């Protein structure tokens, strides 16, 4: 019967994140020699383009981890990740201006990601 | 004296630990508000006194037990934050969970 | 991938079937219900969701569903219902309870509830935000009692007064039209909602109406001035033309009738009954009866809230002062004996919890702490858990019902009271962002951060000079919406249909929010959310018992209380 | 007759060759000229020269040469020299540099300059005067922080935010029209310049662009709202529209891109690059090579000024706090390490004094200190002294070269990076009063007198009770030039050309003056006064060393500074 | 601390009470706002150590006596009021003519 | 207690000489600000005792001595002056070069 004013009696149970989405994972490596930091909602094909991976694997996904946490990838750093699926609209405008529309243009995406260098366009 | 605004406020601070440490020496637990008067005076007068800033971060969760204050008070104070005139300038000392 | 209760509470705030502990009461509150998608909550920092092509849309133009200011993860607590939304707002104006974020990628988003470049976001993750307080016996005394309102999470006042004057130091009555006049030009420099009563008293209908037409938003009948039968009903017929709200504080010396002639010169009629209990004023010693009627809003002022152990020294004493009454004069002791009654105060506790009394209010500064309606709303929450056991009503565990029929007494049911519920006093789409944060340790005692017209008025913060705003001291400060200009856009002056058609405040160069008084003459107790109740109130004329249904309602006082020592300074 | 130099120097100041020292530091400016003409010097009291038929003018009326104000014997400290003057003031602008009095009977006086019945004298000698402070990076989070500001001499503030909302908390960003109107409203009771950054966050031009039409006089791209590619390339299309200076506070983690990357963005286009140190945010590690480039106006917030003994630990634990970072997250430790780092803090110092940094600025708030930028200005430029020596451009025994140097960076750079350099940001005929009054004594420290538009602001005065305004207690207060609507007279509102264009300020009733903001994308670094050094900055990737010309910069941290515990409280 | 607006008001009566207790000290007759100001504290102290408001009632008249007090000084206070925070919340205390 | 402005104002004066007097009781050399108002709130309890002007201006310059503060801060103040009530009402004093 200690009192800490406002404090949680949280439900049992846990909370699935992203519940009923599709997840994939993938490998992914630093080329680069300065530390990179990943965003949960990130299109994950538009990120920095020294980040090794199977780019194709990374259109319409972002990481599946909780909402507003990140991915570390130190200086040569290969580890793996977990993908989620984008949802709404399935749409991403900006950021690395790859998609600008559809994430189902995988191919226009993938031409544009090469031309610029993002590593892993296979 | 050419006091700026922060050094008028800052007088606040210190007169609310002298009243709260009166309230101490006669036998009472301190509340929320007293608590953090003290801790953060303590912090202040500290950078008077030359200390470092890693110094006042380890002191600080010294100052004030369990024990000293109300029910409930050492689980409402996160943290106590002040700035003072270090010899080296202005800092910030951030005091975490200063009472177990 | 899964997150624990615990860990996901302390990111996001909690979630359904979640209980938080308001303050050091014995009370708490459950996630109802969560509009939120697990996965695409929204949050706001470095490397979080609300960037550009992720959370945030960078297509969208401001009027293109984008909002003004984002409210992410809040725990609502509301007559409408205790549960997790994002609140968005737009135009001054709620305009989306539900989910925020981006279209383009996150599921579930609220369609107007675009965060985008015109976006701002305020992190209410961890915190309750309620509607902000409407306290409707205010006596404009002193000007320094708006800071102290706003620092417990009012944001509207309504009453009367013109500064530190006898009639304003007794009743809440801005008199006549160039004292309305003047009072409406002080109020373009108060930085909180404002309506003003004029005098309820007049044996003829055209010095109590001119006050209508000249902005006053309703009236006050107070004994002070002459509580008669004809005061009484000249304001009523006012009221009724002008659709205005009457309050009353009835004759306590019985002088020119007792309970039932007051109740026979209203005839029927809709009024609110101010401090019913009757310590703050009203027929001796039956007052309170007045609660039990389908045409009264009954209200409590806040110093009998709730019934402690120094309630009633303190009060014989307070009246005593305030009446300027000599302790050898035994008519005067008489009095006070008469007014100060343990039985009735006793009972307005019980009263609140039953949903008889629908309404808190202060009393500021004339029997009545300006910044203690919400605090002592839930201290006598608390005593009736304590006492009177959880609410049968309760769904196992939690104090919702209780703390919905709390909340509605400072919020939802002064404002229906008023006819000024279409523009505040709760958090539901379509109405003014008045929003209060409230950190839950310290919920109902100081609030975080006041949001006026949807920018932040008031707030507890630091050192002004810091690198960053939480060094000490942290204390209540009046915030940019209370700067300049800007005053003007984040409150209102509510007044009269008739002021308003008339130009008013061209006249007199307002240059605030002008808010409609209306809807006040077709409500009733059935109207007061949460607080409905009428019954018969019998009220022993020899020993001052309360009955109901043939009960005595009585309880004891506390010598404690929550949200008390541990929290202030003095 | 002659007058020995000392007793000179106590009558009217300092003239030619005198030396005069920067509050408790090692530093010394020397009067280079001297305007006067030795036996007609200005001066205003009882028996003094500025007395009708003799130093002051008895004929002409205001328009005839006459001035409103003149400042007797003023050391100036500016971009533009280290000399000794009067200074004239009309309609709010500076007009005359030169030499004050009555052509009737003196020599040497400046035409326009004249004496008259119409001129309010302020005695400077004694004092140096330096123009206003110019702050391009503040955070609009507590309305105390103004004063703050006023007292360390800062009369510009070019930032965004409204109020206490994390999105402001984190970023100099007042988003969208609404927001950006309402800060425009609350800016009118602000008693100080000030100019609003809009988000520079989309991925469409409109949203963006809508901002700068709404009043918005430059764009802020931040982390925390996606400092992306897209984000970056469509603010600066947008600026080099609308001629608005862009901020950048660029990718941290390295998310989208490298500092390489980021530069690709901006594709040669002009940007102002903030915390460019980069302990205040940006591309980890290598972020400070920014301030090699051309088209980078480069500047410094204070925390990190100068490198002291408590820096690291005080900001590893700062960055801690204010994200709300976990010591029992690997990646959150990683992070700082990352972020915080002295290698980089000791080069800022030295590139500081390189002119390879132009600019200081607060942070106010967000990781900066309100009332500390002109402070650790010279703080800076004393460590550089004591460990570089005098620099090599010095003429023997003074500081004069470094003075000048370091001024720029708090007075005329920002203005210029801005765009606002035709009204403020130094002392020369044809711009804004906007001047400091410093006791040498308390040079950079605590400012005497503040003037805003030719009116005092706010001064460190005494008891205002007391027959003479020296007694105790002497604080700094608000003085007449922020009183009622003065308030609008002494304060300039920047806004871009569209929006004044567009009629922003008649449509919002905006009284004060209104600036409009130029010239900001036509410029580079070598605009930066005395400060203009471009340069390859090597960064090391793993050890974080700093290179410039193959050799690596580094300088140890100091134990004690001068300004500081001498002259505060707390 | 979350200071309001009455915390900040009240900590200058402390202050001023402990000056007055100082000029008392050093053998000084106090005037009229030292005296208000010294039996003020003393409520409010109370309230704070947990009196009972009918406590204080009794124990403020007998504060300060005539002969603590500059001529007249009795006769010009009518009463003191004071509000503070009891265990049972806010209340006002009112002390009628404390110094006889 | 009816304060007006000046009696608010003057008692953070006292407050700054009472922090500033535990500085110096604790052994550091005090400061500009510190000095000034020890000096000051001497002067105005001064006047309350009831000693005359020129007393004051006299005994203002043996209150502290140059050893009692950091270096610089004796020329850094040149005059301190400070209005109080003496019997005969308000007067101003002025202690010139108070610290040798
Ligand atoms: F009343
Ligand atoms: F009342
Ligand atoms: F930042
Ligand atoms: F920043
Ligand atoms: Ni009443
Ligand atoms: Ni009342
Ligand atoms: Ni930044
Ligand atoms: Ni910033």
């Amino acid at each position: 019967n200690y009192i800490v004013p406002g404090e949680y009696r949280v439900a049992e149970g846990e909370i699935e994140i992203n519940a009923g989405r599709e997840k994939t994972t993938i490998r992914v490596s630093n080329t680069g020699d300065r530390p990179i930091q990943v965003g949960s909602h990130i299109h994950f094909v538009e990120v920095n383009k020294e980040l090794l991976f199977d780019r194709a694997e990374g259109i319409g996904r972002r990481l599946n981890i909780p909402s507003g946490t990140a991915a570390r990838f130190e200086p040569g750093e290969e580890m793996e990740v977990e993908l989620t699926e984008l949802g709404g609209n399935r749409e991403v405008f900006g950021i690395s201006d790859l998609t600008n529309g559809s994430v189902d243009n995988k191919e226009l995406i993938l031409q544009r990601a090469k031309e610029l260098g993002y590593k892993g366009v296979e | 004296m050419h006091l700026n605004p922060a050094e008028k406020e800052k007088l606040q601070i210190f007169l609310a630990s002298e009243l709260l440490l009166r309230r101490k020496a006669r036998g009472l637990k301190l509340n929320y508000p007293e608590a953090v008067a003290i801790i953060t005076s303590f912090i202040m007068e500290g950078a008077r006194d030359g200390k470092t800033v890693a110094m006042l971060m380890e002191e600080g969760k010294h100052v004030l037990t369990r024990d000293d204050v109300m029910e409930g008070v050492p689980e409402m104070i996160d943290d106590i934050q002040a700035e003072a005139t270090f010899p080296d300038g202005t800092k910030l000392v951030t005091v975490h969970n200063p009472i177990s | 991938m899964k997150i624990n209760r615990q860990q996901y509470a302390e990111s996001y705030g909690p979630t359904v079937g979640d209980e938080v502990r308001l303050a050091d009461t014995d009370l708490w509150i459950e996630v109802e219900k969560d509009y939120t998608t697990y996965g695409d909550e929204v949050n706001f920092g470095g490397g979080k969701v609300l960037r550009e092509g992720m959370g945030e849309n960078g297509t969208y133009t401001r009027t293109e569903n984008v909002l003004d200011l984002l409210l992410t993860n809040a725990l609502i607590l509301d007559y409408t219902g205790i549960y997790k939304a994002d609140i968005g707002v737009k135009d001054g104006y709620i305009v989306g309870i539900g989910k925020g974020g981006n279209p383009d990628i996150m599921d579930g988003v609220t369609p107007n509830m675009i965060v985008g470049t015109a976006t701002e976001v305020i992190a209410a993750e961890g915190k309750i935000v309620t509607a902000g307080g409407i306290d409707t016996h205010v006596h404009f005394i002193n000007p320094d009692q708006v800071d102290v309102a706003l620092a417990n999470g009012i944001t509207t006042l309504f009453g009367g007064g013109t500064g530190p004057a006898e009639g304003s130091k007794a009743t809440t009555v801005t008199p006549g039209p160039w004292n309305i006049e003047k009072m409406l030009k002080s109020t373009e420099g108060l930085p909180i909602n404002v309506g003003i009563l004029g005098k309820g008293h007049g044996s003829s209908i055209a010095p109590i109406m001119e006050q209508i037409d000249a902005g006053a938003a309703g009236l006050k009948i107070h004994e002070d001035w002459g509580a008669t039968p004809a005061s009484i009903d000249r304001s009523l017929t006012v009221a009724d033309e002008a659709d205005v709200q009457v309050a009353i504080h009835s004759d306590t010396l019985n002088e020119a009738g007792f309970l039932e002639d007051t109740l026979r010169a209203i005839n029927g009629r809709v009024i609110h009954s101010f401090h019913v209990e009757g310590a703050g004023g009203g027929h001796a010693p039956d007052i309170m009866a007045m609660a039990g009627h389908p045409n009264v809003l009954p209200s409590s002022t806040n110093p009998t809230r709730p019934f402690t152990v120094n309630t009633i020294d303190e009060h014989l004493d307070m009246l005593m002062v305030c009446h300027h009454l000599k302790q050898n004069i035994p008519e005067d002791v008489a009095f006070a004996d008469s007014r100060i009654r343990p039985e009735t105060i006793a009972a307005e506790d019980i009263l609140h919890d039953l949903g008889i009394i629908s309404m808190m209010s202060t009393d500021a500064l004339a029997m009545g702490r300006a910044g203690e309606m919400v605090l002592r709303t839930w201290q006598t929450a608390d005593k009736m858990k304590k006492q009177r056991g959880p609410l049968a009503e309760e769904k196992n565990g939690s104090d919702n019902f209780r703390l919905k029929r709390y909340v509605s007494k400072y919020t939802i049911n002064p404002a229906i009271a008023q006819g000024i519920a279409h523009e505040v006093g709760s958090i539901e789409e379509g109405k003014f962002a008045d929003l209060v944060l409230w950190e839950p340790k310290f919920f109902g005692v100081k609030a975080d951060r006041v949001i006026k017209g949807g920018i932040i008025a008031y707030a507890q913060i630091g050192d002004p000079s810091a690198s960053i705003p939480t060094p000490q001291p942290v204390m209540g400060r009046r915030m940019y919406g209370t700067v300049g200009d800007l005053i003007h856009d984040t409150n209102i002056t509510f007044m009269s249909k008739s002021s308003i058609q008339q130009g008013v405040p061209a006249k007199l160069g307002l240059k605030r929010r002008i808010g409609t008084v209306k809807n006040c003459r077709n409500i009733g107790k059935k109207d007061m959310k949460w607080n409905d109740v009428t019954t018969d109130i019998d009220i022993n004329p020899e020993t001052y018992e309360v009955k109901v249904d043939g009960e005595v309602l009585t309880c004891e006082p506390v010598k404690e209380l929550p949200m008390a020592q541990r929290y202030f300074l003095f």
